[PDB]
RNA sequence: UACCUGGUUGAUCCUGCCAGUAGCAUAUGCUUGUCUCAAAGAUUAAGCCAUGCAUGUCUAAGUACGCACGGCCGGUACAGUGAAACUGCGAAUGGCUCAUUAAAUCAGUUAUGGUUCCUUUGGUCGCUACUUGGAUAACUGUGGUAAUUCUAGAGCUAAUACAUGCCGACGGCGCUGACUCCCUUUGUGUGGGAUGCGUGCAUUUAUCAGAUCAAAACCAACCCGGUCGCGGCUUUGGUGACUCUAGAUAACCUCGGGCCGAUCGCAGCCCUCCGUGGCGGCGACGACCCAUUCGAACGUCUGCCCUAUCAACUUUCGAUGGUAGUCGCCGUGCCUACCAUGGUGACCACGGGUGACGGGGAAUCAGGGUUCGAUUCCGGAGAGGGAGCCUGAGAAACGGCUACCACAUCCAAGGAAGGCAGCAGGCGCGCAAAUUACCCACUC
RNA sequence: GCUGCAGUUAAAAAGCUCGUAGUUGGAUCUUGUGGAGGGUUCCCCGCCCCUUGCCUCUCGGCGCCGGCCCGAAGCGUUUACUUUGAAAAAAUUAGAGUGUUCAAAGCAGGCCCGAGCCGCCUGGAUACCGCAGCUAGGAAUAAUGGAAUAGGACCGCGGUUCUAUUUUGUUGG
RNA sequence: UCGCUACUACCGAUUGGAUGGUUUAGUGAGGCCCUCGGAUCGGCCCGCCGGGGUCCCUGGCGGAGCGCUGA
């Protein structure tokens, strides 16, 4: 049907070329998983050697890495912002490598509060004090205070990210390939790629 | 040199990373990228432009995703229109036994040319060899350029 | 069809370019006479083997000592 | 067309050292996937119907190895075209006798037996050396042999020792000059030397240079060469004529003057 | 054996061609006693095909309630020979033809550090359980159509088919740290430690480490020989070259949609032991992952018959190249979006022709050459013409399927069935090509 | 008609001249005495001037009572040519052995008592296999190259900027 | 030059004829992929009877919701 073949198209010169055979299957290719954002829908294909091979129709959640800080989690996914091949795999909501998406921040913020011992997403008292500050302040003897110094001075984030968190939301990259492995999975934007991608998302609509 | 990121999607090489961790450096800086590089095999040198150089391309021999295996060549640089990719000549004589003489015939090559060469022009001599299909026409690799057994660009004292 | 056969021969002789030479004629005859043979091929047969024969010591006496 | 692998050979397309006729028949026996390439194997019809002559045609074959009376390497075997191949053990302990695949200086495998307490072992040449999961050492064959734990000082090249009961590895001979070796490929096919010089070159193939007892030199590819002594003595024991590959002028001469084949 | 002769004139010497002479392979005429070999519907029409055959298969070892045949009598699972049917494997090799096809196929030479691989051979095979579930075929019984290797409704019963799922051998080691003890209230050096969480190999992504080199001088704190300033050092493997192999950390995990045995046949055993706890000898079959073997696929360098009454050609209708992605077993304009303006040619491109399948080879031949190669070995392509696809390790298969186009068989006019460029045999064509024979004894 | 034809009059030199690609292109840059094999001076060692042309290391064996020597390596300005290695299906062709009754073919076959030998000896060679790619010697012939807007070299000095992070007892400065 | 008898090729009215390859615009069988659809067939939840047992197992008849949940 469709197939991927070298001997349908013209030669440096310029010239044509004549069929050499009929279409063999080792020349096969199939039509694109198109993947969306939705309840998890995955289909499985037969491959040549008898192989097994997974293709992703809808996604809802992923697996992603916080590079910086060594700490990675399941997380559910929120949009599509930006894609550099093309606009109207943004205009229809497609899912693909080097794609760049919005996160669920709440994750790493129950990670980094219970590591440190400090805030991270928060706006004022009303949000601080009536609730789980039993996670930041417990009876600790002889590891207190002074002992968190092995936290507290290395606890500082960069201030595009205090920036994200307050709003509930991080900027990530997909690194798997989703029509092919079945999965969408990443890493956080960070430094001048978040710098750059600020920038394109900005001067394209804002 | 100063800005890279011409393009849509952002450029860096793979393996590399950047620490978002004690990241102070007072009143002045260093870079914050290390290099990476590799030895080629077979008796070549990788230049220094390689090394201390700032570009991004993935098919290049020395900073780069290829290795170079199989035949190796040499032409002349003979047209460079196309960007990180050039021609070279090759020439060649052809023996018909039925006469006791000899035939001249040539073929052409499309290259690919990395920086870190950046001085070369048309009827220098370079040397190449095989890689993966690197694009539709191209299968080599320029790993060395001179102009040795030849005269110069400009006058005798160059 | 593929089959067990082989398929190797050669004749054994050579008929001569001049085919009424007078000179040739009688000298074949003195030889089938004096001998006893039945045809000119049986004479013919004898040339062939005697001229191979030659024509292998003439190629060896070209090669160094 | 080839819509998949075949499973014929014809007698003209077969290996030249088998020395089949030319007229009995269209097809030869296709050696059976195994242990050695398909070019450097002896099939074991071949060796019991033409070269030992214990049965006139197939069928007799057939019901010889039904039986149970053929081992290779020590393990019995029922398929009749195994491919058998160099430094490999035959035992018939219904005749009593044993037997080990090694080349004539002709380039063909000769018919060689040996004493019972020699059949215990054989040589292999080294082809990988590698580490698998938790760090463990493997070591490959020549003969498609894995051994795990082998001794760190066991390099690429080497030839190792193995008794046949275990399978595990008893001794070894490094690869370096002085050593004896024999020719396993190309012109030089089942001559015998001492390795005396090795040139190199990155990429492309190494060539080996080897003298003979009776003075004479030759060369091939690194690939070609086993090695099968420890300085100047062999492992195992050597067929008539012992590698020094004669001339037609020398092999003319001794074939007169000692009057054999019934003169 | 490196060769010539007749023919222009009234006669002579030349140029030059016609005719003779020898071989080879297709047809054809006249003629024929013995004996050993053995080519044979390629040339025209890859035109059309009546009839028969050309692919099947069971061991001690997957499923035996066929009264089908049978024994000394009995089912102690159950004897023993065993039709049929279910399940497994093969049918992608072999055989036939030469239509298409001029950098294509093919040959020599090299490469996968850019992939996949039934089987064989060697590694590997311990993070209700003294044995689970329901449901069909053969068979028995009742039918429909002019008709086919067409099949429907009803009653029974199996598994190495289909689907579930323990037990045993968690006792891991890292991270948390209520409390507690000692020198120094903290910090900082300790040893214990209640209690939680994760903890095999495969899979997706992110991070870490990978050790070796030349020479001194001060300071905080100390390894250690010793005590309130000097001597001395250590840790997977490999290539010309890896973003290799092995190792450590945080998570993922495929489920109905990765592995870790609810299987079969021979001889019996050793005992806190009288038929019990097991441990064990020989196997058979099966499955995830490495390495092999048989290959397949894609790529490198050089090599081609005639033609200018073919001189310029290609180019978002992808042409040459760049960046990101999709698809695919994998490299790649293979395809999509954006961008650049390239690429080949008198050293013959681009276009047209070929009674063109390529090569090993064959005829003739002083030396040098000319002509031929449909044809038993090797590579390619195709089963009336084009296209699409199922199953499988392997096919874009035609002794598989679906449709259009060209032919064409049967009919109760509603419908159903088809592919000899396999072996024999027939029609048509033409100068032109054999028997609708016997057998698996040999080779495989 | 390359070896190997012909063009005043038999068939046939563009009316004449210029000119890009193609083919072709002048001379020139280190030799004789001594020893071996062989001759009565020339082919291999060592020399008027250089004999692998240089060179000095360092991981790595040799020779001897540390230091100095002799085999790798950097490599000899780049190629054609020539000579030698390696590596390339079989059948066919050439070619060795062998009384198919001879031959064309084939790959066989030959000794010894009787049968008491529970048999013995022996073959299935070898050459050729353009071009292109791989490899080690030779250096005539033919291509190709260096300092004229001077650079080779000395264990030679000097300013300045970058910089591995070794040796020190280590982790840090 | 004109004339008689054979044979081969050229030009051309005829909007000639047959076969084959390119290609504009319109139509389009059948397979595969995707989004839907839901004929029909089961299990688990509520009576009575029976076998075993401290009302549950579990065979069967049978009706309401035909829930929930699978093909």
């Amino acid at each position: 049907g469709i197939s991927r073949d070298n001997w349908h198209k013209r030669r440096k010169t310029g010239g044509k070329r004549k069929p050499y055979h009929k279409k063999r299957k080792y020349e096969l290719g199939r039509p694109a998983a198109n993947t969306k954002i939705g309840p998890r829908r995955i289909h499985t294909v037969g491959v040549r050697g008898g192989n097994k091979k997974y293709r992703a129709l809808r996604l809802d959640v992923g697996n992603f890495s916080w590079g910086s800080e060594c700490c990675t989690r399941k997380t559910r996914i929120i949009d599509v912002v930006y894609n550099a091949s093309n606009n109207e795999l943004v205009r229809t909501k497609t899912l693909v490598k080097n794609c760049i998406v919005l996160i669920d921040s709440t994750p790493y913020r129950q990670w980094y509060e219970s590591h440190y011992a400090l805030p991270l997403g928060r706006k004022k008292g009303a949000k601080l004090t009536p609730e789980e500050e039993e996670i930041l302040n417990k009876k600790r003897s002889k590891k207190i205070q002074k002992k968190y110094d092995e936290r507290k001075k290395n606890a500082k984030i960069s201030s595009l990210l205090e920036e994200q968190f307050q709003q509930g939301k991080l900027l990530a990259c997909i690194a798997s390939r989703p029509g092919q492995c079945g999965r969408a999975d990443g890493y956080v934007l960070e430094g001048k790629e978040l710098e750059f991608y600020l920038r394109k998302i900005k001067a394209r609509k804002g | 040199m100063a800005d890279i990121q011409t393009e849509r999607a952002y450029q860096k090489q793979p393996t590399i990373f950047q620490n978002k961790k004690r990241v102070l450096l007072g009143e002045t800086g260093k870079e914050k990228l290390p290099r990476y590089y590799k030895n080629i095999g077979l008796g070549f040198k990788t230049p220094k432009e390689a090394i201390e150089g700032t570009y991004i391309d993935k098919k290049c021999p020395f900073t780069g995703n290829v290795s170079i295996r199989g035949r190796i060549l040499s032409g002349v640089v003979t047209k460079m229109k196309m960007q990180r990719t050039i021609v070279i000549r090759r020439d060649y004589l052809h023996y018909i036994r039925k006469y006791n003489r000899f035939e001249k015939r040539h073929k052409n090559m499309s290259v690919h040319l990395s920086p870190c060469f950046r001085d070369v022009q048309i009827g220098d001599i370079v040397t190449v060899g095989e890689c993966r299909p690197l694009s539709k026409t191209v299968r080599f690799n320029v790993l060395k350029v001179t102009k040795a057994a030849g005269t110069k660009k400009q006058f005798q004292k160059f | 069809m593929p089959v067990a056969r082989s398929w190797v021969c050669r004749k054994t002789y050579v008929t001569p370019r001049r085919p009424f030479e007078k000179s040739r004629l009688d000298q074949e005859l003195k030889l089938i006479g004096e001998y006893g043979l039945r045809n000119k091929r049986e004479v013919w047969r004898v040339k062939f083997t005697l001229a191979k024969i030659r024509k292998a010591a003439r190629e060896l006496l070209t090669l160094d000592e | 067309m080839a819509r998949g692998p075949k499973k014929h050979l014809k007698r003209v397309a077969a290996p030249k050292h088998w020395m089949l006729d030319k007229l009995t028949s269209v097809f030869a026996p296709r050696p059976s996937t195994g242990p050695h390439k398909l070019r450097e194997c002896l099939p074991l019809i071949i060796f019991l119907r033409n070269k030992l002559k214990y049965a006139l045609t197939g069928d007799e074959v057939k019901k010889i190895c039904m039986q149970r009376f053929i081992k290779i390497d020590g393990k019995v075997r029922a398929d009749i075209t195994y491919p058998a191949g160099f430094m490999d053990v035959i035992s018939i302990d219904k005749t009593g006798e044993n037997f080990r695949l090694i080349y004539d200086t002709k380039g063909r495998f000769a018919v060689h037996r040996i004493t019972p307490e020699e059949a215990k072992y054989k040589l292999c040449k080294v082809r990988k050396i590698f580490v698998g999961t938790k760090g463990i050492p493997h070591l490959v064959t020549h003969d498609a042999r894995t051994i795990r734990y082998p001794d760190p000082l066991i390099k690429m090249n080497d030839t190792i020792q193995i008794d046949l009961e275990t399978g595990k590895i008893t001794d070894f001979i490094k690869f370096d000059t002085g050593n004896l070796c024999m020719v396993t490929g190309g012109a030089n096919l089942g001559r015998i030397g001492v390795i005396t010089n090795r040139e190199r070159h990155p990429g492309s193939f190494d060539v080996v240079h080897v003298k003979d007892a009776n003075g004479n030199s030759f060369a091939t590819r690194l690939s070609n060469i086993f090695v099968i002594g420890k300085g100047n003595k062999p492992w195992i024991s050597l067929p008539r004529g012992k590698g020094i590959r004669l001339t037609i002028a020398e092999e003319r001469d001794k074939r007169l003057a000692a009057k054999q084949s019934s003169g």
